[PDB]
């Protein structure tokens, strides 16, 4: 056998390389019956001539009975690390990527499972995939109906897609995402969905094929299997649904995947929670009828349980208090809203994540929220019995300070200018309740807000002049502001180019003598 | 100008919300796929093969 079919090796190359093809399909089917028995494979595999001798009729046979049973060495040879070896330096590549255009089943069968095999245990076969042209042929072969070989071929995109760019607008440009949606809604087989899952994450991540999966109703089909028995899969939608959510802030049809999300946010896995309070908070971003939504399927409730249940985890505090923040704002159910957080005891987590040990993104969305649940008249006095109010000023004080050492850039991915932007406004809105006014006042607030109207930044006078516009409607506290020598900057800020600036800066100057 | 008209001036005046986008990249963070039903024998894989993690 080593000694015996060693001598019938050459035989069969002669045999392969002869002029009359009809010798060529007889030796094929040969050395296919010697691919079987172990130890013919070993002797085929050994010999550089014999391997590009099978290469050699594959691509240039039009025989279908020799084709087979040519890509069916090949698919036995691909078993051992010397038969990838052979099948690569002979340029078995080229040669399987030009069958993968047969009509015929078996053929495809052998040269995907073939192909499958150089990609994950021969060094360079990727790149030559991709030269030769592959993945054109590989996305046009998701029409097919055999799990296994879809399961395959989509793994085979797999390896061919992660890390590489160009490979990814190939299967974008030959029709891809529609087509990997396609299986998400059709096929049972788990290995499949959670192959085709990773493809759709692997082309979540390039800022073409994104928008491209969410047009092909990529959305509500990865939504489909959100209640899969197999986390892998459930938690492979969750990545691609994750990273796509930036782009699918315009997508209608979506109550069923934000209901499904809501419901997610109750799991005791910490990976799906997570992405579950990601993908909400972008899809309430801008889109008044995701929100209104979201609010009517329970989201607030679940949503301040979220964040109750999270404590320092800001992977997950920080998404769902800016899903909180969106859902209370700009939309028909935003006052509902407002008073859910309150109706479901939020306020105090709420106002316990202004301190520390919550980073700098955090506080900025909390102060964001705190400024749109004071928006709502029966938040008022809870805001206040929470201590909202003593600790706006304090992150107010000490963020002015740090722009005003930098007078004479970011912390945490924050600028210090948008805190005492967040923190005034969040007190202009709370300034609305007359005890709110009492205690702003108290905390000798009034002088810093008179030094805040000289700032350059239009969005901070605005937050200021219309703080000291609310607090001026009290005759002792606009006396105050007079006190402050405040007269001077509000008549500079009447002519500004932003009109609630001016507005603000007209009604204190009034209020002070009228 | 009257106090109704001045208090509102200011009511007419509205502050917005902006609602920012939360960007997500994740690309990466066991039993292999089922062989396809081919008439060939069951040819098991290189220890080699199946031991060592594929090519990044």
């Amino acid at each position: 056998d080593a000694e015996l079919a060693t001598r019938a090796i050459p035989e069969l190359t002669k045999l392969l390389n002869d002029e009359d093809q009809v010798v060529v399909n007889k030796a094929a089917v040969m050395v296919h019956q010697l691919s079987k028995k172990e130890a013919s494979r070993h002797a085929i595999m050994r010999s550089p001539q014999m391997v590009s001798a099978i290469v050699r009729t594959m691509q240039n046979t039009n025989d279908v009975e020799t084709a087979r049973c040519t890509a069916g060495t090949l698919h036995n040879l691909s078993h051992h690390r010397e038969g990838l070896l052979a099948i690569f330096k002979s340029g078995g590549i080229p040669a399987l990527v030009k069958m993968l255009g047969s009509p015929v089943d078996s053929v495809l069968f052998y040269a995907i499972t073939t192909l499958h095999n150089l990609l994950l245990h021969q060094e360079g076969a990727k790149m030559a995939v991709r030269l030769a042209g592959g993945l054109q042929k590989m996305v046009a072969l998701l029409n097919k109906t055999n799990v296994k070989f879809l399961a395959i071929t989509t793994d085979c995109l797999q390896i061919l897609a992660y890390g590489n760019q160009e490979s990814k607008l190939i299967i974008l440009a030959s029709g891809g995402p529609q087509a990997l949606v396609n299986i998400m809604r059709t096929y049972t087989y788990e290995k499949l969905l959670w192959t085709t899952s990773r493809v759709l994450k692997v082309l979540s991540v390039c800022s073409s094929n994104k928008p491209a999966i969410v047009e092909a109703g990529g959305m509500q089909a990865l939504g489909l299997h959100l209640t899969d028995p197999s986390q892998r899969l459930v938690q492979n939608c969750l990545w691609t649904l994750r990273n796509l959510s930036d782009a699918a802030t315009k997508q209608e049809g979506m109550e069923g995947l934000l209901g499904t999300l809501v419901q997610l946010l109750g799991s005791d896995d910490i990976n799906v929670v997570t992405c579950a309070a990601g993908i909400l908070s972008n899809l309430t971003c801008n889109n008044y009828k995701n929100k209104m939504m979201v609010c009517q399927v329970g989201g607030i409730e679940a949503l301040v349980r979220t964040v109750l249940r999270a404590g320092d985890r800001e992977d997950i505090t920080e998404p769902a208090i800016c899903a909180l923040r969106h859902l209370t704002s700009r939309h028909q159910e935003a006052e509902m809203a407002q008073n859910a957080v309150r109706l479901h005891y939020g306020l105090p987590v709420v106002v316990k994540l202004l301190h520390p040990p919550s980073h700098w993104p955090l506080i900025k969305a909390t102060v964001g929220l705190i400024r749109n649940l004071a928006l709502c008249p029966a938040n008022h006095a809870p805001l206040r019995e929470q201590g909202a109010i003593p600790r706006l000023v304090q992150l107010l004080v000490r963020a002015h300070q740090d722009t005003q050492r930098r007078t004479s850039q970011f912390v945490e991915g924050v600028r210090m200018e948008e805190i005492v932007e967040g923190c005034t406004g969040a007190l202009h809105i709370l300034a609305r309740d007359v005890h709110n006014r009492i205690v702003i006042r108290g905390l000798n607030t009034i002088p810093l807000f008179v030094q805040l109207l000289y700032s350059p930044i239009e969005n901070i006078q605005r937050v200021a002049a219309g703080v000291l516009c609310e607090l001026a409607q009290d005759k002792e506290a606009a006396e105050a502001i007079e006190a402050e020598g405040a007269t001077a900057p509000l008549t500079e800020l009447l002519h500004s180019r932003n009109e609630g600036v001016a507005t603000y800066a007209a009604a204190v100057l009034f209020r002070m003598s009228e | 100008k009257q106090a109704a008209v001045n208090a509102a001036v200011q009511r007419v005046q509205v502050l917005p919300d902006a609602d920012t986008l939360l960007h997500f990249a994740t690309e990466s963070t066991s039993s292999s796929l089922s062989a396809l039903s081919l008439d060939e024998p069951f040819i098991q894989k290189d220890v080699e093969l199946r031991i060592m993690p594929p090519v990044q």
